[PDB]
């Protein structure tokens, strides 16, 4: 496969490598707090881990969207692949077990630590878009 | 620098913790201690302020930063309680007959309130949502309310005769009135000696902690009957001697401040949201 | 069969109960839902 | 339609949430409010019932759906609490000297009891398991107990001589008696004035909530000393005026009803299991 | 259960019969025997209850499972009948004069009813369908009825003048009024000594059996003139001595219980389900 791809690419021909669990996502465990405060008691945001071929994301609201317009809070996560993937089989599951247990998490600047105590609800209006 | 907009902040897990900032905040913060007069009376030592200051210095605080404010009792302290220190600690003596007054005081000082003025002689007032209350403070504040129907006529009362009004507060130094939402009420308030304001509970006030000295878990800082939360800033202490109480406060000042945080509404970063 | 002195309000008599019925309520609910959906940029997540 | 037999119910973890049914339940259900006589005395109004009914109408409850029931006090109310509305809210004033009684009342009306008759002087009685208690109710319940050994001779008591019986209740309007399980007891009860029933605690009663007005968290509805569960149907509020209490009950009726559920034992689904 | 009540139960026509559960039923059940005072008077023994309990023990029931309740007469028993045990056998003496009262008592206790309050002074009441009746119970229930028309004016009666009402019950302890369905009525009832409820007959009450002592088949538990069903729970015996009656009840308790189905015992002991 590799020499065939080498020769095809030398010929300016369309060739591809088939990967099982491609290692396309650089490791990154990070969070974004769309609503926060110094005491970190009423937070709203997203947590995610992108490792290899695996993405886990979890949008959290501490208030459970009590004051949100129509009691809905919208979370969005965009992962920009560094290369174009084709004919990709993808398993989608409705829960991120990585962000489903109590955690003590550093702050953005590392000044302090905040507490996360998830109670998992079913995600609503799940739309997964693959864009080129 | 961008003060009017709420921008999301992206933090990364695995970012190394910063060293302890407890020493730096102790050196660059002020602590206010609110105690009743009976505490000083029992202690009976004109120099106890200096002793407590030196003990706090042994605990870290510079010897110019701990302030001791004295109040006669819960009822008097509830009239315009002004807490200006970076960290406020209030020793509140428990009385079994003043449970509601203690709860009202804690609700007023343990939470942030955004208050607009009220002209009961001019407008009929209504509470919009659960976060809205009518907070009134004064020497003697008596509040009576007459709910009005859609036709502005009173319900169970006559707008012309205040004698038929339903009395909700009598000779109160502080009272947080919660009426049915979405209903206009005609208000009769003894404005001559008390001020009423229409307030919203923005959220917790993190720089004020209350130690209930010798009681039980009775504070209810939320008007919702189904919730009586015990936040980290409301502690309880058994006591016989006030010197022991103050020694416990001094010795566990680290934990007490840990339970508290810098006032979110304060400091520069809160500019152009409500205050500074 | 037109029992006169009752034909004087027959169409309106039926309409008065008609607009209070479930069909009228459903029509009103549909119109309100369409109006809110039109008026909503982000207030449409409520719409399954 | 398949009454009297339990069947598993299968559901998917992605079935869409249905719209709120709160409005429909308020429209098609009844609410009973139980308050002491002193509440009406302090309110000092007679149209207050209609005022509260209108205020509830503002909260969605149709006129006439909300019922107001009155009781003299906890002791008199405990004789035979018969709660019939779809949703029952009981305002219970706190008194330390009546603590246990309050608990008993809660224990009686926050739980479902399957009660059989007891005929003392003709049968000895054991308590089979944890859930088995002896509920005595009447004008004046005086219960004395004589535990027996395997040979039917009393332990520390004489079967013939009632004066040696161990006295467990004196002139009680309501008492929940818990004795050692597996031991036969001879019972001496004032049958002419009280009635004692052998009851099994099936489980919680979800349509009855108790709001304790004033005091601290003292209710203990489980006989087990190691558990004191403050369930969501047991609420506590601080008070000084009854009008404020009723306004709090009306305004937060949504939360109060959320804490409650339809009586599982009742309604058509639970047919040919016990009732209906 | 309730989430599986409206689900099918599938069974094959070859499943092996289980062993006899009569022993297990007797062990885990309680039996209530309702007899008149004349029975005890004729027996004239102070230990006949203990004798019957021992005989039932010979028949398999545990010792403290059989209970005996005494009523003065049919009319007295009909005022708020209370059915306590899992199985309720009622020994009803036959009188050729109290035929309707016997039928009314049997109808009340052999069927499950769903009753609601009636405020006769405020509202005009009608019976919706053949299952809807008005059950009146009290010391003296005198019910008079005034049917109305589309214009609300009475027919054969004047709403203002009660003397023109059509009396349907006089000096009754229990009465089941059946008026023409779909017609509004205005009712005059002695509310001081009477309580009238709008009741619907849900179906049979299979845990209550009635043994008629003497007479012929006169019970009519159906208001419909065209049907007078004799159910398995409507036994009839001929008697000369009450001791023989009780011996027959004890000996054939197997058959009596086999004609009754358990799980029909309500949580409450009342003869009807009260709903507000
Ligand atoms: C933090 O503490 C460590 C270990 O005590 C020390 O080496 C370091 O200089 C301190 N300051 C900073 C800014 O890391
Ligand atoms: C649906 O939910 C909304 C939002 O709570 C509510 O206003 C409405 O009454 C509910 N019912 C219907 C039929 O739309
Ligand atoms: C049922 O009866 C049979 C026949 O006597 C016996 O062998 C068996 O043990 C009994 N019990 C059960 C549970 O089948
Ligand atoms: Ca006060
Ligand atoms: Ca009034
Ligand atoms: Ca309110
Ligand atoms: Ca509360
Ligand atoms: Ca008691
Ligand atoms: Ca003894
Ligand atoms: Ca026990
Ligand atoms: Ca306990
Ligand atoms: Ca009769
Ligand atoms: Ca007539
Ligand atoms: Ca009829
Ligand atoms: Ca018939
Ligand atoms: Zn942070």
């Amino acid at each position: 496969e590799y020499i065939e791809n080498w020769n095809l690419q030398n010929r300016r021909q369309r060739t591809g490598f088939t990967f099982h669990k491609p290692n396309i996502f650089p490791y990154s465990a990070s969070f974004t707090l769309n609503r926060s405060q110094p005491a970190h008691d009423n937070l709203m945001g997203t947590m995610w881990l992108n490792a290899g071929s695996e993405i886990q994301v979890a949008g959290f609201d501490y208030s459970c969207a009590i004051n949100a317009p129509a009691n809905i809070q919208q979370f969005e996560h965009i992962v920009q692949l560094r290369r174009v993937l084709t004919t990709a089989t993808i398993t989608l599951l409705p829960d991120a077990e990585r962000f489903s247990f109590p955690r003590v998490i550093n702050s953005a600047d590392g000044a302090t630590t905040w507490y996360f105590n998830p109670v998992i609800l079913r995600p609503n209006n799940v739309e997964v878009e693959f864009l080129l | 620098q961008n003060y009017g907009i709420n921008l999301p902040i992206t933090g990364s897990m695995d970012t190394a913790y910063a060293n302890s900032t407890q020493e730096e905040t102790f050196l660059t913060s002020t602590l206010c201690l609110y105690y009743p007069t009976e505490a000083a009376t029992e202690i009976n030592d004109n120099s106890w302020k200096d002793t407590l200051s030196q003990l706090f210095l042994t605990k870290g605080w510079p010897t110019g930063s701990v302030y001791f404010k004295e109040y006669t009792d819960i009822a008097s302290f509830s009239v315009d309680p002004q807490l200006y220190c970076d960290y406020n600690v209030v020793l509140m003596k428990y009385d079994a007959t003043l449970q509601l007054d203690m709860s009202e005081l804690a609700d007023l000082i343990l939470n942030e309130w955004l208050c607009n003025p009220m002209d009961i002689t001019l407008y009929y007032y209504q509470q919009t949502d659960e976060a809205n209350k009518w907070i009134s403070m004064g020497s003697s504040c008596t509040i009576k309310v007459c709910p009005l129907n859609t036709q502005t006529l009173g319900i169970g009362c006559l707008t012309t005769d205040t004698a038929t009004f339903e009395e909700v507060a009598t000779a109160e130094k502080l009272v947080i009135t919660d009426v049915v939402d979405g209903v206009n009420h005609k208000l009769d308030v003894t404005t001559a000696t008390c001020t009423i304001r229409n307030c919203k509970k923005l959220g917790p006030r993190e720089n004020v902690a209350v130690i209930q000295v010798g009681g039980s878990d009775v504070l209810d800082i939320t008007a919702d009957p189904t919730t009586a939360p015990q936040t980290e800033r409301m502690m309880r202490i058994n006591w016989k001697k006030w010197w022991q109480v103050f020694y416990t406060v001094v010795d566990y000042v680290n934990q007490i401040i840990q339970a508290m945080s810098k006032r979110s509404r304060s400091l520069n970063s809160a500019a152009f949201y409500y205050r500074i | 069969k037109s029992t006169i002195d009752a034909a004087k309000s027959m169409a309106t008599s039926v309409m008065k109960k008609f607009k209070k019925s479930g069909l009228a309520n459903s029509v009103s609910t549909l119109t309100d839902s369409l109006s809110d959906a039109a008026s909503s940029i982000s207030r449409g997540a409520s719409i399954r």
